[PDB]
């Protein structure tokens, strides 16, 4: 890879610079390079990886939705479809790249609950993004791949993490969105968000001020979704 | 679509 | 080029789709392809070209300024400089590409005042962007290249366009920014903005409501700069 | 830096 000649520490440094410069494609390329060094990622480094690719795929998804809507309204020549397909293929490529990093070899080397849950949550999210654009023979298998990753993450998080842990909360938030938006399971979505919120509320008393702030931010996003869905 | 988790603060 | 196999009309269609999707790199690539078809551009098409590259180089410039500021504060290892240089080289490449389109062969085929002024203004702007990052033997020549393009545009616009024409006004705005920010000539900047504003004000009475709106929008930006500079 | 011309409306 193109980052093979750069020091791991320099890749991490440049990823942070790229974030400050809002150069998320560069940030992702630097973090891919860092992962490919073969060493486990620290907490901070995992967050850099996540931010980078979330921003890249976020832009692609937003563009895809714009184009897909124009295409739907068209149903003129092949151009709308062609360009939607172009964006779709690029999105799929980014998701496949992230999934590839997780599979080679981030997940298998992740032994601590925090790391393993983080990566399995990512795996669910990127299969979810593939599901958003999927049609044809494999869509069910993509959906099930997302579900399976999220479910393993949920099982570990319930056993190993407090109900206020931000990763646990974020996982629950995203899995509930999977249920609502992908799996046609709004009741499951609502039940997951509600139970997550309530169990977190009950554990807030254990937290410091700074931990309280983070947990309550995510709880408010759960509440916001519950409000939207009910 | 429903909002998923945003970037951390 | 990669767009050689796509119809001109399809490139234009896709540039408009890319704009709606906020995919400005794609938009620029589509418009480069359209220019390379060899035909003159319409008014609308010239604006698409401009929007595309303005957005691309705008992001690069914003990133460059972030990195350059970090670098200045550092004056640690070579990484900040290296990454600033990476962004700088990419910016320079985009400017050279735009300048190349103007030189091969947009300017030489542009006979109407509107088109010729538009392209010469672009030429000034992209040399100005090169000037922003220039050091060493050629910086003076880059600055003079910008100045020369702007000056030819100004001369044509004064002879051939009303003082309220949006292209004439935008040119004056940008040339005044060149004076203030590149040529170390704040008094010239102020005098240009003031005379431009005043001559436009005097001609507003000739305009329809829609033309009035466009001219007065740009006049307000001239006024805003005058306020900042005085 | 001073603002130059923005995108058209
Ligand atoms: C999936 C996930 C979940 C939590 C975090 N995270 C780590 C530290 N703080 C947070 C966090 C993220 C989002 C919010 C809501 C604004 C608060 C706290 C990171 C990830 Br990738
Ligand atoms: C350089 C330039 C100057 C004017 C335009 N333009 C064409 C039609 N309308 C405009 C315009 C641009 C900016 C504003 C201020 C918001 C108003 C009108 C296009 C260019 Br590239």
């Amino acid at each position: 890879g193109a980052m093979g000649s750069m020091e791991r520490a320099s890749l991490i440094q440049k990823a942070k610079l790229a974030e400050q410069a809002e150069r998320y494609e560069d940030m992702a390329a630097f973090m891919k390079g860092a992962v490919e060094k073969g060493e486990e990622l620290s907490c901070e480094e995992r967050n850099l990886l996540s931010v980078a690719y979330k921003n890249v795929v976020g832009g692609q998804r937003a563009a895809w939705r714009v184009l897909s809507s124009i295409e739907q309204k068209s149903n003129k020549g092949p151009e709308v479809r062609e360009y939607r397909e172009k964006v779709e293929t690029e999105l799929q490529g980014v998701c496949d790249t992230v999934l590839g990093l997780l599979d080679s070899h981030l997940i298998k080397e992740a032994g601590d609950a925090e790391s393993r849950v983080f990566y399995l949550k990512m795996k669910g999210d990127y299969y979810r993004y593939l599901a958003e654009v999927a049609t044809g023979d494999d869509k069910k298998r993509i959906i099930d791949s997302a579900r399976s990753a999220y479910q393993e993450a949920m099982d570990i998080s319930k056993k190993e993490m407090p109900p206020t842990n931000p990763i646990r909360l974020g996982l629950a938030l995203n899995f509930s969105v999977f249920h609502y938006e992908i799996a046609n399971s709004p009741e499951e979505a609502i039940s997951l968000a509600k139970t997550t919120f309530d169990e977190a509320m009950a554990d807030l008393h254990t937290l410091s001020e700074d931990s309280y702030k983070d947990s309550t931010l995510i709880m408010q996003l759960l509440r916001d979704n519950l409000t939207l869905w009910t | 679509r429903t909002p998923s988790l945003p970037t951390p603060p």
